[PDB]
RNA sequence: UGGGAGAGGGUGGUGGAAUUCCCGGAGUAGCGGUGAAAUGCGCAGAUACCGGGAGGAACGCCGAUGGCGAAGGCAGCCACCUGGUCCACCCGUGACGCUGAGGCGCGAAAGCGUGGGGAGCAAACCGGAUUAGAUACCCGGGUAGUCCACGCCCUAAACG
RNA sequence: CCGAGGGUAGGGCCCGUGACUGGGGCGAAGUCGUAACAAGGUAGCUGUACCGGAAGGUGCGGCUGGA
RNA sequence: CGGUGAUUGGCGCAGCCUGGUAGCGCACUUCGUUCGGGACGAAGGGGUCGGAGGUUCGAAUCCUCUAUCACCGACCA
RNA sequence: UGGUUCGUGGAGCCAUGGGGGAAUCUGGGCGGACCACCGCCUAAGGCUAAGUACUCCGGGUGACCGAUAGCGCACCAGUAC
RNA sequence: GAGCUAGCCCUGGCCAGGGUGAAGCUGGGGUGAGACCCAGUGGAGGCCCGAACCGGUGGGGGAUGCAAACCCCUCGGAUGA
RNA sequence: GAAUGCCGGCAUGAGUAACGAUAAAGAGGGUGAGAAUCCCUCUCGCCGUAAGCCCAAGGGUUCCUACGCAAUGGUCGUCAGCGUAGGGUUAGGCGGGACCUAAGGUGAAGCCGAAAGGCGUAGCCGAAGGGCAGCCGGUUAAUAUUCCGGCCCUUCCCGCAGGUGCGAUGGGGGGACGCUCUAGGCUAGGGGGACCGGAGCCAUGGACGAGCCCGGCCAGAAGCGCAGGGUGGGAGGUAGGCAAAUCCGCCUCCCAACAAGCUCUGCGUGGUGGGGAAGCCCGUACGGGUGACAACCCCCCGAAGCCAGGGAGCCAAGAAAAGCCUCUAAGCACAACCUGCGGGAACCCGUACCGCAAACCGACACAGGUGGGCGGGUGCAAGAGCACUCAGGCGCGCGGGAGAACCCUCGCCAAGGAACUCUGCAAGUUGGCCCCGUAACUUCGGGAGAAGGGGUGCUCCCUGGGGUGAUGAGCCCCGGGGAGCCGCAGUGAACAGGCUCUGGCGACUGUUUACCAAAAACACAGCUCUCUGCGAACUCGUAAGAGGAGGUAUAGGGAGCGACGCUUGCCCGGUGCCGGAAGGUCAAGGGGAGGGGUGCAAGCCCCGAACCGAAGCCCCGGUGAACGGCGGCCGUAACUAUAACGGUCCUAAGGUAGCGAAAUUCCUUGUCGGGUAAGUUCCGACCUGCACGAAAAGCGUAACGACCGGAGCGCUGUCUCGGCGAGGGACCCGGUGAAAUUGAACUGGCCGUGAAGAUGCGGCCUACCCGUGGCAGGACGAAAAGACCCCGUGGAGCUUUACUGCAGCC
RNA sequence: CGAUGUCGGCUCGUCGCAUCCUGGGGCUGAAGAAGGUCCCAAGGGUUGGGCUGUUCGCCCAUUAAAGCGGCACGCGAGCUG
């Protein structure tokens, strides 16, 4: 539904801004923010650990219920659907009959004024939380825990979904949005529906500075470097890379797998991504 | 044009002062070298 | 007003056979393929058989000189939404009609843009045989594409 | 004031011409191949897309101007 | 001007370091097929091994030196 | 692996990081791989003056210096700068 | 040693004056409904001209300099990375 | 006696260059031993979005005053930011602390590390942010929102008086927030006045005039008045706000839906308090009195400031805690809290002076650099621009003459207009506003200020809109029409684009080598490959821990290409990477056949073959937007020429599309065509591509460019080809007065010679001694122990299939 | 090599002559005019442009002629770059 521009300057001919038609509420709930301490890439040593991060706009952290068994049995009314700047996705404000307000992350086609409930009891319609052992097979789902009682850690970016493909033992088999097949325990909660704002893929930033507003600094190719700094750098000309292509720290970057082989999670993974 | 010394009493005392030596084990030895030489000022003099 | 048929169109959903792939069992020295062969696959355990799983596309018998649509075209099943149409009753309007330069909408397949999907098939490409030579016909692989949503493209032996 | 006309500047149309280039036609009886007419030795034609010295080949769908 | 390689049937090439032999493909040619020609099929010929010298019993083949042949380099001002 | 003169050497001995893992005098370590004989010590707890090193400090002396020397400073010097 | 400089974090401030006139609205036209077309309104932009401010393009001067990077003319950006 | 030796001293250049912005000086009178330089007066010039005021940082006695000039001052000095001495900085309300938290720092708990130390929740520190109670005048030589005067507020603590369950560092609300554009009403500020108050003035031809000139304000409680900001009120139910709540949050019927009502600001008015020019008289340098019993009135423009937490739009979605209100908890309810009154208590530090500069950072009284606020008036369309100029501050701490060359910075020029040159380098042309009009091309926005033109001043007449005003005058902002006037010229000065055609590269704004390169390099949106299932991969770190991320495949990391359009062909033999429970090989370890050393023997101790032994390598496949690569020789067609075609050798395969004398072409100024009188460059083609070619991307592309090339128009001192003029130097006089350099010097030319480029040697020639202004041919001139070359078993930085190790990973 | 700044252009010249022109001459297959060749002769003169960084060279339009060289391939304490 995404919003396009006339070319009245350069870099509005390709600029693209998302549709904010699902958004009802244009300032966040004051009791559910806390300030986001920017890092700039820098760790507790003060050193850059992630290059080319820094800059850009200020942000208050919308604190989100990812662990949704606090409130089993207790339904909730969708007040409002909001911007989160910390996220690809949109967020849903839930007024509870219990009186508390929370942010869940908003699934697609949730609308406003909807009764929505966690639990095992917990009917299978969109927004609701269940353990995976009670959700029917073939249903798409999101906000999935990986181990139980540990917090929603899977399938929560915009437009994403996982999908139940089977049950086997106490574990169910999930189709992850990478394409991975994966044994996830049955008591892991998961929140049914795809996530949406699925037009997030089709945003075109248009100009350089729109990357700076997200805090994305310029990225330097190592071919534009000197060989102190990079394996690729140097060479009195342009150079075809010398060598099999490579990080600043030496390891190759076309093809080299670096999953730890002896990781015990690999006993739970059936099929690597596609 | 802009030169190197652009002074500040907050910067001078919090960097070079007495209490900022006596955190680090290096700067405790600075005062040891400066007791032993005979320094009239162990630390840089700030108002 | 009351009836009737139909693959007429759009949306959502669903069922089975079969191909491919994966897993497990069992099982051997060959399988594919051709006009004949070869490339190829195969004791690193293939073809063939049983059981389990995933995914995509097309829906056999019904079924044809059948039906529907203005044309392109339309085929498993279910519901919803919807168009055209045929008969009867002779009730109402009462000449309201026919055609139609422009315009406007529809328009197989191939193709293009964006995102998804990708089982089988297969332009380009790669082998192997034929041949004087093969950029082809035959064989073995194989990418776009064929599928979906949206927007373009506007063509034909779009033929009765 | 208007004013034939001259001048400046910029556009529109047409004609001749132009290194080189593309296809067209006609030529001596040249070279290469055999595409089509007979089931033309892979039925032909067709819109499209791709490929090949070349006619043309193949994919998709269509047609009976073949069975 | 330096270096290291090649010259072999009409044509494009193998044959050597393991010193004696000279072969393949196309071509040419006699025959056979078709009405004629091409493809096919059967049979055949085809060489100063660029030339000069020695190492030995013996050189296309080993070593010198010439003449063409591509080919690399000719750098720092 | 370190120490020893010992650099893997015939490498003992003395400490050890890792693995195995005893005994109490008929017990155990050592005498330069090892074995036999013959000998010497009694590990896995600790303390212990003197004799030894140095000179911020006081004193004595000099084939030491005498203001470019002697401490960087004879002088308000780790100062001015 | 980050009181210069490079990057980032927290908290504040500055950018005279003019132009261009996007989207979106309102009314009219249009259609079965639209798409769409006119005005008017509106005030977008790593938009334009150009002081502060940030730079340092070309030339001249300066060269034991006013200055261990300067001065004059000219010039780039100037709501944004 | 030498070490470009060390230290100190003194010379040479040399009375030389320079005396620090070309904003500018002259006179009269004082003081004085001594005046261009100090004081006073007059005249002149300069700044005036500053070169004028107020803060902050920094500096730390520089402030004021009296007495002084040895040294500092680029001259002088009686002066000073200098020497001696004395004085000067006054706060409950300004700033900071007995208030709060931010990044960050520290850090009991707790984790880690050979030691030192490294993390780290709460808490604490941490401020130009939040919070908080003072405005205006007058005095000092030097301080004031600080002292005095007037008016007005805040905390505490103790008392009475009246109300309520009081009550926490705990719960809740609030504080509380972005960018851009803005409405209404105010204020600061400014313009005008026939009105008011004023010492005075009619000059030189005219004017006693609604004449000229100066000034017509400030603060100020309550209560009014005007704008505006915040908020709903009752009833129940309640399982959430980590105990409890009447609070908050969530439901459910009722009343307004409004600012009606409550508060809270801002602004006018306000008891009253103060100020009050120009001119004249003066006694100081700085000020005082009168003018004045001062007036203290009316219109107009009007903010970026105030009401403020206003409104609307947009995406990039925009601090925390305390103060404040409310709610309860223990405890307490003879308390405690709230309101009013009264009395009392209110601590520590800073305050002066400079502050775009002679007091700060630059060794200097240095043309450099330095954050925030006010920054008046007129005219130019506007403006913080430009010119002049109030207030205010200055003439920049050497002068006087002269009128050479030469230099710098300006002004003008006959005829020519690029002939100059590497290049129109530089300078010139153009230049603002209003109005006609505007091409190829295009991504439909642009190109566009395209280009090229016309107008611009003043007077008079008629006339249409607005804002404030009551629909009206006046005051202000915009227009139209007609007639005329003057000059060479009307944005009459200053500020203010030269244009066009075409090609290369990069899409574009942007970034970069501070201090020789701003670019075609970097970055960029965008495309692709690859890794990563979360205690993720990757990164720093021994570790703990942290970034990633309080993110989750539409996300994060690495790499390449770098908008967009059409595209990205063939080779997987070698390298890399990915996938293969076979086999070959492979260490410790297992295993012990067999043999050995000693013992009288039980024994003790050594080697040691089969065989079982991982990763890796070998091996088997895949993989190009992974490393990379993409042929050679013969013959053939109705003239030659060429080769669509064929033969053969080789490869892993033999460069397809599209470009091509190119940022790529050696031969080469290839050969044609265009431009030109003439074109090694440019443009368009041909292809014989030494040595293009597809993501180290290929070919194009509108727009953009302080990038690079070619051409033309306009215009010019660039040139033919120079000339004149102006000012700051150069020259002379007075004051102060360096420098690199220097073996010593009594330092000519030619021809020779000499270590081969002679003032110094030989022969000859020439030449009295010493200076000044100039020019650079020599002194192999100066400066830097060549920076190009080589040497040294010199050193660093980088690379790899060099060697050997380490981290890291398996 | 404890430094002798390099190509080309500008400005300024100066010298040699083995002379481009002008001057004087001998031979000519010199009729005349104009040439050719050689000798004597430097006194003076030896243009402006297009291309290229160019020296050189090729063109354009002229000329009486469009001379060759040396001077650190003269000349950067004279300039450019
Ligand atoms: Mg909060
Ligand atoms: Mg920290
Ligand atoms: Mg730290
Ligand atoms: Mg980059
Ligand atoms: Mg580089
Ligand atoms: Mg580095
Ligand atoms: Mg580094
Ligand atoms: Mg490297
Ligand atoms: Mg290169
Ligand atoms: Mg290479
Ligand atoms: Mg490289
Ligand atoms: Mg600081
Ligand atoms: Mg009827
Ligand atoms: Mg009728
Ligand atoms: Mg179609
Ligand atoms: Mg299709
Ligand atoms: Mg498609
Ligand atoms: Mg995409
Ligand atoms: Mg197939
Ligand atoms: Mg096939
Ligand atoms: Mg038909
Ligand atoms: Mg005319
Ligand atoms: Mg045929
Ligand atoms: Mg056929
Ligand atoms: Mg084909
Ligand atoms: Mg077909
Ligand atoms: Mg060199
Ligand atoms: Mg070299
Ligand atoms: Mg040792
Ligand atoms: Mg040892
Ligand atoms: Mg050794
Ligand atoms: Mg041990
Ligand atoms: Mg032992
Ligand atoms: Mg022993
Ligand atoms: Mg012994
Ligand atoms: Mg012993
Ligand atoms: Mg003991
Ligand atoms: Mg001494
Ligand atoms: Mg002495
Ligand atoms: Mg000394
Ligand atoms: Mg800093
Ligand atoms: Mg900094
Ligand atoms: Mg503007
Ligand atoms: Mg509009
Ligand atoms: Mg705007
Ligand atoms: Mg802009
Ligand atoms: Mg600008
Ligand atoms: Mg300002
Ligand atoms: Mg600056
Ligand atoms: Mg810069
Ligand atoms: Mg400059
Ligand atoms: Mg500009
Ligand atoms: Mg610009
Ligand atoms: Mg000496
Ligand atoms: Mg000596
Ligand atoms: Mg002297
Ligand atoms: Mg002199
Ligand atoms: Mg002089
Ligand atoms: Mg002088
Ligand atoms: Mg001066
Ligand atoms: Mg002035
Ligand atoms: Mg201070
Ligand atoms: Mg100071
Ligand atoms: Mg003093
Ligand atoms: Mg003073
Ligand atoms: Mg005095
Ligand atoms: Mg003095
Ligand atoms: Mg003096
Ligand atoms: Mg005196
Ligand atoms: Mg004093
Ligand atoms: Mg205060
Ligand atoms: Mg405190
Ligand atoms: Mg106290
Ligand atoms: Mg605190
Ligand atoms: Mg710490
Ligand atoms: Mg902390
Ligand atoms: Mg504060
Ligand atoms: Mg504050
Ligand atoms: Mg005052
Ligand atoms: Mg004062
Ligand atoms: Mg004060
Ligand atoms: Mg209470
Ligand atoms: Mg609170
Ligand atoms: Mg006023
Ligand atoms: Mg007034
Ligand atoms: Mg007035
Ligand atoms: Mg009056
Ligand atoms: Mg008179
Ligand atoms: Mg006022
Ligand atoms: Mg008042
Ligand atoms: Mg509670
Ligand atoms: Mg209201
Ligand atoms: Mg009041
Ligand atoms: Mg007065
Ligand atoms: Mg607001
Ligand atoms: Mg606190
Ligand atoms: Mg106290
Ligand atoms: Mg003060
Ligand atoms: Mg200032
Ligand atoms: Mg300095
Ligand atoms: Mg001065
Ligand atoms: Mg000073
Ligand atoms: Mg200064
Ligand atoms: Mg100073
Ligand atoms: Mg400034
Ligand atoms: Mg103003
Ligand atoms: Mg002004
Ligand atoms: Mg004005
Ligand atoms: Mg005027
Ligand atoms: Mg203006
Ligand atoms: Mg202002
Ligand atoms: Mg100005
Ligand atoms: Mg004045
Ligand atoms: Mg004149
Ligand atoms: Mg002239
Ligand atoms: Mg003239
Ligand atoms: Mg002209
Ligand atoms: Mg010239
Ligand atoms: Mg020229
Ligand atoms: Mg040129
Ligand atoms: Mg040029
Ligand atoms: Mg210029
Ligand atoms: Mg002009
Ligand atoms: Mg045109
Ligand atoms: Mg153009
Ligand atoms: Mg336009
Ligand atoms: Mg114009
Ligand atoms: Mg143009
Ligand atoms: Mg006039
Ligand atoms: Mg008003
Ligand atoms: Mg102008
Ligand atoms: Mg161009
Ligand atoms: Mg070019
Ligand atoms: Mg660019
Ligand atoms: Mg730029
Ligand atoms: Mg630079
Ligand atoms: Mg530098
Ligand atoms: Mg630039
Ligand atoms: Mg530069
Ligand atoms: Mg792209
Ligand atoms: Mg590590
Ligand atoms: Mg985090
Ligand atoms: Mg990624
Ligand atoms: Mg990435
Ligand atoms: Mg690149
Ligand atoms: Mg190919
Ligand atoms: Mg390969
Ligand atoms: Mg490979
Ligand atoms: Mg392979
Ligand atoms: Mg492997
Ligand atoms: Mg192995
Ligand atoms: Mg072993
Ligand atoms: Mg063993
Ligand atoms: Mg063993
Ligand atoms: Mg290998
Ligand atoms: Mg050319
Ligand atoms: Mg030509
Ligand atoms: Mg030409
Ligand atoms: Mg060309
Ligand atoms: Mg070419
Ligand atoms: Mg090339
Ligand atoms: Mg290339
Ligand atoms: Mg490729
Ligand atoms: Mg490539
Ligand atoms: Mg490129
Ligand atoms: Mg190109
Ligand atoms: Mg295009
Ligand atoms: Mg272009
Ligand atoms: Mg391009
Ligand atoms: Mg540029
Ligand atoms: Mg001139
Ligand atoms: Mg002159
Ligand atoms: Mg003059
Ligand atoms: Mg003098
Ligand atoms: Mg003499
Ligand atoms: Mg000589
Ligand atoms: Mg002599
Ligand atoms: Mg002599
Ligand atoms: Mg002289
Ligand atoms: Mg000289
Ligand atoms: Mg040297
Ligand atoms: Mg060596
Ligand atoms: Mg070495
Ligand atoms: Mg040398
Ligand atoms: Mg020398
Ligand atoms: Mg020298
Ligand atoms: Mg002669
Ligand atoms: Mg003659
Ligand atoms: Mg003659
Ligand atoms: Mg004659
Ligand atoms: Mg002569
Ligand atoms: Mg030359
Ligand atoms: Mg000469
Ligand atoms: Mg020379
Ligand atoms: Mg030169
Ligand atoms: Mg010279
Ligand atoms: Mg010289
Ligand atoms: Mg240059």
């Amino acid at each position: 539904a995404v919003k396009k521009f006339k070319p009245y300057t350069p870099s509005r001919r390709f600029m693209t801004v998302a549709d904010f038609s699902e958004i009802t509420k244009t300032e966040p709930e004051k009791s559910l923010v806390k300030p986001l301490k920017k890092t700039g890439g820098r760790n507790n040593q003060g050193r850059i650990t992630v290059r080319f991060r820094g800059g850009g706009h200020k942000r208050l952290y919308r604190i989100i219920d990812f662990k949704r068994w606090d409130k089993v049995g207790i339904p909730a009314k969708v007040a409002a659907i909001e911007y989160d700047p910390n996220r690809s996705a949109r967020i849903a404000l839930l007024h509870y009959v219990d009186g508390e307000k929370r942010y869940i992350i908003a699934p697609d086609g949730l609308q406003v004024g909807q009764q929505v409930v966690a639990g095992p009891d917990a009917p299978i319609q969109v927004g609701n939380a269940l353990p995976l052992r009670f959700i029917p097979v073939g249903t798409v789902v999101h906000a999935v825990e990986l181990e139980p009682k540990k917090g929603a850690k899977l399938a929560r970016a915009a437009g994403t979904s996982a999908q139940i493909q089977g049950r086997e033992g106490d574990y169910v088999i999930l189709r992850l949005p990478s394409g991975e097949l994966r044994k996830v325990h049955g008591e892991c909660y998961a929140t049914v529906g795809a996530v949406g704002n699925a037009d997030h893929k089709n945003i075109v930033l248009g100009k350089a500075g729109r990357s700076r507003w997200l805090g994305r600094r310029p990225h330097v190719r190592g071919a534009a470097m000197n060989p102190v700094d990079h394996p690729h750098g140097g060479g009195e000309g342009r150079a075809p890379r010398g060598r099999p292509p490579a990080s600043p720290w030496g390891w190759q970057t076309k093809g080299l797998k670096t999953r730890k082989r002896r990781k015990p999670s690999s006993r739970f993974i059936i099929a690597r991504r596609k | 044009m802009k030169r190197t010394w652009q002074p500040n009493r907050r910067k001078r005392a919090k960097t070079h002062g007495f209490r900022a030596r006596m955190r680090t084990p290096g700067g405790r030895k600075v005062l040891k070298r400066r007791r032993q030489k005979g320094r009239w000022r162990l630390t840089p003099a700030v108002r």
